[PDB]
């Protein structure tokens, strides 16, 4: 495990055996979608929408209630971001490290971490291009990354 | 006979719909039993002198039946004694295409035989929910499924289960065992 | 021990196992009904909540996130669903 | 944090970028907030906040120059000042 | 990463039979694994086995009877013509009178004698004796 480390951590979520909604869930499959779209317009990405839903609304999984995954619902309503969320956060972190490097040039560790982060961007961006999530001509440029995230 | 979505219903199909035109009499459950419809009623004999009643329903109408099925099963089984009532949707199974077969549109997984049989086995035990399935592969060669059910609402089916296994055997040819741990 | 019922573990030792190492992995977390002391309003809160959930009536924090289970503030009572 | 808050306004709300549009937006009273870059000249700055004083408009002093303010707004050019006419999905007006 | 679930499956059985255990839990399951065990079970080298549903690849519990000397996979799954099967049985099996090489052919997963009876060949998949 751990593409860019020696770690072998196994921490993750354990989905329940049941694929049906809990008996106590009373909200409809409708009421959740407007709740999901409402939070997406607040600027929340699908990961942070799902955490708030279970944290504050008792929605254990949006799929067992609505029937579709959360990002699939935004994409059906024209609210899917152009860059997928995980790739955006990889690029945003890489932007942040380089801005720190430009002020601290002797931070040789940060230069090393930046190479790992950007390599992770190119491998994932290459995947998003084969599946036509990104344009075939989409390429990550270090100079113009700040425009995309800032 | 307007309740039945099939041409030339059998006499048994008419009687069940005749029951269907009598339970809306109490208005607590009247505002929703009018749109409910079904296509066929396949009936088989289980051991002990009882008879199994399988109600076949168009798949889009199932979620409407589930709102009153808990009530509806207890009263229709009283009206028809020594009858075990389950509600199944007549899902369609598309055979797996052969290697040299002419290309058709991609078969969705919900139309596959494993998924449909997993579904009728779940519609069979509606009041309860499935908490686990195991499959033993005995040395003789035959295979037996085991289904473990949740104790909530167990009282609606806990006296049957044996009717379900033989009814499932009728539909699939496989052996199943229902267990409430 | 060479001969053992792997299919029927003792439920006591099955519960001490890590959550991913049971026969079928099952989360040990749950959802709660939080009664704030100030008013009476059912608010469904995840046991391991990452959000400082606030009830609709008064903008008062019901729970504060920790490393693991969220810690409910004083006067808030929970009942597991 | 406010850069992220301001970014939501650029995506969803309404704005004008630049000194000439900002002073016009202060004249019509349609400006909700005026954002000024750190390297903006004091003469232009003390005049923007005198217009805002007459217009009763809050001023936020961005800590960066006109190069960093432009890229926060998702632009590839420099923005010395901008006015938020309609904060949309954001709560920037409630966060000063 | 995990490149062959059948190799992993037989290794857990192989180590338990050598240590004398009479049962093994296998994770994850697959069609090839299940059919490999049925061939071993049909010839009596293992007992009853159980498939556990976790809404995932699955799990298996196998009962071992102590009669199994060794079962294993052959990676890669070499292409085997019918006349090449003899060379494979000579190299892999202890004698000419017992033991089986399991092949996956278009006629199904089967031992080398069943494969000779029905006159088909495919890719070698493993062995048992
Ligand atoms: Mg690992
Ligand atoms: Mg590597
Ligand atoms: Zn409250």
């Amino acid at each position: 495990g751990r593409m860019h480390s020696s770690g072998k951590g196994i921490s993750s979520s354990a989905l329940p055996y049941s694929r049906n909604a809990p008996s106590w869930f009373k909200l409809s499959s409708d009421d959740v979608v407007e709740q999901i779209i409402k939070y997406a317009r607040k600027g929340l990405t699908p990961s942070q929408i799902g955490v708030i839903l279970r944290d504050a609304h008792g929605v254990s999984q949006a799929k067992v209630v609505t029937g579709n995954k959360i990002l699939r619902i935004l994409k059906s309503n024209g609210l899917a971001p152009e860059i997928p969320e995980d790739l955006y956060y990889l690029i945003k972190k890489a932007v942040s490290v380089r801005k720190h490097l430009e002020k601290n040039r002797k931070d040789k560790d940060s230069k090393f971490r930046l190479i790992l982060i950007e390599s992770r961007i190119h491998r994932l961006a290459r995947y998003y291009r084969t599946v036509a999530v990104l344009p075939p001509n989409w390429k990550y440029e270090s100079a113009t990354a700040s425009a995309l995230v800032a | 006979s307007s309740k039945i979505l099939s041409e030339n219903p059998t006499e048994l199909e008419l009687k069940v719909a005749q029951a269907f035109v009598d339970l809306e009499s109490q208005a607590d459950l009247k505002a929703e039993l009018r749109p409910l419809q079904f296509k066929s009623i396949k009936e088989i004999d289980v051991n002990g002198g009882k008879k199994a009643l399988a109600v076949f329903v168009p798949p889009p109408s199932l979620q409407a039946y589930r709102k009153v099925q808990t009530r509806l099963t207890r009263e229709l089984e009283k009206k028809f004694p020594d009858r075990h009532v389950v509600f199944l949707a007549e899902r369609r199974i598309l055979p797996k295409p052969a290697r040299k077969a002419r290309k058709q549109q991609k078969r969705p997984r919900s139309r596959t035989l494993t998924a449909v049989h997993d579904k009728i086995l779940e519609d069979l035990v509606f009041p309860t929910e499935i908490i686990g399935k195991r499959v033993r592969y005995l040395v003789g060669g035959n295979k037996i499924q085991k289904v473990l059910l949740d104790s909530k609402d167990s009282t609606a089916v806990d006296y049957k289960l044996d009717s379900f296994q033989q009814l499932y055997s009728k539909l699939t040819g496989k052996q199943v065992v229902f267990e409430i741990p | 021990v060479l001969v053992q019922d792997l299919l029927h573990p003792s439920p006591a030792t099955e519960a001490k196992q890590h959550k991913l190492k049971t026969l079928v992995q099952q989360p040990r977390s749950f959802f709660m009904d939080v009664k704030c002391q100030g008013c009476l309003n059912i608010t469904t809160v995840f046991s391991h909540a990452q959000t400082a959930v606030t009830c609709d009536s008064c903008s008062t924090v019901l729970c504060t996130p920790t490393g693991g289970k969220a810690k409910l503030t004083e006067g808030c009572s929970f009942r597991r669903k | 944090n406010i850069n992220s808050k301001l970014a939501l306004t650029i995506k969803s709300g309404k704005y004008t970028l630049g000194y000439k549009s900002v002073v016009k937006s202060l004249r019509t009273g349609k400006a909700k907030l005026v954002i000024i870059a750190a390297n903006t000249p004091v003469l232009r700055k003390s005049e923007l906040e005198y217009y805002a004083m007459l217009s009763k408009t809050p001023v936020y002093y961005f800590q960066g120059g006109n190069n960093e303010l432009g890229t926060v707004c998702g632009k590839l050019f420099r923005v010395g000042t901008l006015s938020i006419l309609d904060a949309g999905d954001s709560d920037i007006l409630s966060s000063i | 990463t995990r490149t062959s679930v059948l190799a992993d499956a037989l290794n857990a059985i192989n180590n338990a039979e050598k240590t004398g255990k009479r049962q093994v839990l296998i994770r994850p399951s697959s069609k090839v694994i299940i059919k490999f065990l049925t061939v071993m079970q049909k010839h009596g080298y293992i007992g009853e086995f159980e498939y556990i549903d976790d809404h995932r690849s699955g799990k298996i519990v196998v009962q071992l009877n102590g009669r199994l000397n060794k079962c294993g996979v052959i990676q890669p799954r070499f292409n085997v013509k019918i006349n090449d099967i003899e060379r494979w049985t000579d190299n892999l099996l202890p004698a000419r009178q017992f033991g089986y090489v399991i092949l996956t052919t278009s006629a199904g997963i089967m031992d080398h004698e069943e494969a000779r009876r029905k006159h088909v060949s495919g890719k070698i998949l493993g062995f048992v004796y």
